[PDB]
């Protein structure tokens, strides 16, 4: 399919597309309601941010995304993330498909995760038929999945969007959602068009917030503090 | 010499520096990943020690990772004097072209790409950095990677790390210590071999 390729088809444009219902239907039921908050990231004590979250889904803007304001590497490396991150807790990074997957696993060692996975959403053009270093047309973006302390594959194909949509896949939700890691989710650099039940979404775009470190906090409370987002809410 | 050349040997042991410069150098190294070991895997230190500088002076270098060694990798990499710019992942398939690490089923496997030097006259953009094709045996390799480099790099000097047989391509030295023998065809390399190796044991 290569060769191939080289009539304008990516290759994995020809890739062909029983319970796992009910878990579903126990996250939905488990999920908080969405809560949101506009803030200026680069200017913004991240510490405000409490309690202490489980899931940490960061999707920066980086500059390659405008191909047609960018954060860099330099800034993101200094985001205080261990500073809100549970200490048993989980991080998935949008890396980009250029220098990010290099200096992504820098950030996660420097907010102290290992990584355990690596995600990538590879981009059809079905629909329609480069960097400087780079060697090769670029198709993909990659995710970077840490853990820190003690169903679905790494794999999200979907057409390319168009120039300027900056949207990352709604199924990265859907694959941290059925990892059941706990309640307390924060995506850091959402948009209002990605505020979802179950999420904390902190961002610079927002245009309403309703974010109350207590009545967030309320949501964590006893009996509900170690609940994986995955079981029957404590009646 | 345009056809197929390779040599039985320890990777870890063989004097690569009668061999040549490369344009291109591919790896799949047998990373000490996990533990398991159904192969003889290689220490960290012994990757690093890898005398892979002396193979190039401008050109790419193609090294499959996997689990922790996306890490090591990228280690090894930048110790042996390459930047990576790019990182090719293959979607492994079946026949009906659908797809066939403890948190996530794998769908893929990862092969970073590093430049060293200022390589020139190669056509960097024809191929994407997808590959998509279907799993033959055990730890083996799709032969879309050999086409796509032979389009990224045509006519040049190519050399492989730890290749198995069936690896053996045309314009490609393949190393293994799992190959038949030693066949060298390029005067070049039968001379400075014959020089170092005079009674052929490594
Ligand atoms: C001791 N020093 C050596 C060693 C050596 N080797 C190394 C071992 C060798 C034969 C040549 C390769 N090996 C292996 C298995 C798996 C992998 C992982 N890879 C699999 C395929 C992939 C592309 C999907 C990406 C991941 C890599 C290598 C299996 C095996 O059985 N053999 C005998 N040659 C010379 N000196």
């Amino acid at each position: 399919y290569c060769q191939h390729f080289v009539t304008g088809h990516r290759p994995q444009n020809f890739i062909r597309d029983e319970l796992i219902r009910l878990k579903d239907e126990l996250i939905a039921k488990s999920n908080t309601p969405p809560m949101y908050l506009q803030a200026d990231i680069e200017a913004f004590d991240i510490r405000e941010l409490t309690p202490k979250f489980d899931v940490i889904l960061l999707e920066p803007p980086l500059e390659e995304y405008y191909r047609e304001k960018c954060w860099t590497w330099d800034d993101i490396m200094k985001l205080e993330i261990d500073e809100i991150a549970a200490p048993r807790s989980f991080i998935f990074l949008w890396c980009g498909s250029g220098e990010g997957l290099d200096l992504g696993r820098v950030c996660l060692r420097k907010w102290g995760y290992r990584r355990c996975e690596d995600i990538c959403w590879i981009k059809t053009n079905k629909n329609n038929p480069l960097d400087p270093k780079a060697v090769f047309q670029r198709t993909k973006e990659h995710c970077l999945m840490g853990i820190k302390g003690t169903v679905d594959i790494d794999l999200i194909i979907t057409e390319e969007p168009e120039i300027g949509n900056i949207e990352k896949p709604v199924e990265i939700f859907h694959i941290i959602e059925h990892f059941c890691l706990g309640r307390r989710r924060l995506h850091l650099f959402g948009r209002d068009s990605t505020i979802r039940p179950g999420w904390l979404t902190v961002g610079p775009t927002l245009t309403n917030s309703n974010y109350n470190a207590e009545t967030y906090a309320s949501y964590f409370s006893a009996p509900n503090s170690y609940l994986t987002g995955c079981t029957e809410e404590i009646e | 010499l345009f056809p197929p050349q390779w040599i039985c040997c320890d990777i870890r042991y063989l004097d690569v520096s009668i061999l040549g410069k490369f344009a291109v150098v591919m790896a799949d190294p047998p990373w000490d990943i996990h533990m398991e070991l159904p192969y003889g895997t290689l220490t960290d230190d012994e990757m690093r020690r890898l005398n892979i500088p002396v193979l190039q002076d401008d050109g790419f270098l193609f090294l499959w990772v996997t689990g922790r060694a996306m890490e090591l990798g990228r280690e090894c990499l930048n110790l042996w004097g390459y930047e990576r710019v790019d990182e090719i992942i293959w979607v492994k398939t079946n026949q009906l072209q659908r797809i066939i690490g403890h948190w996530l089923n794998h769908g893929k496997e990862h092969c970073l790409v590093g430049v060293k030097g200022n390589p020139q006259g190669f056509n960097q953009g024809l191929d994407c950095d997808v590959i998509v094709a279907e799993v033959r045996s055990t730890s083996h390799k799709p032969d879309e990677i050999y086409g796509m480099i032979e389009r990224l790099s045509p006519g040049t000097r190519k050399i492989e790390l730890f290749g198995r047989p069936h690896n053996v391509q045309p314009n490609w030295i393949t190393l293994g210590n799992q190959l038949d023998g030693i066949h060298l065809l390029d005067p070049d390399v039968v001379a400075r071999f014959k020089q170092r190796y005079p009674d052929g044991i490594i």
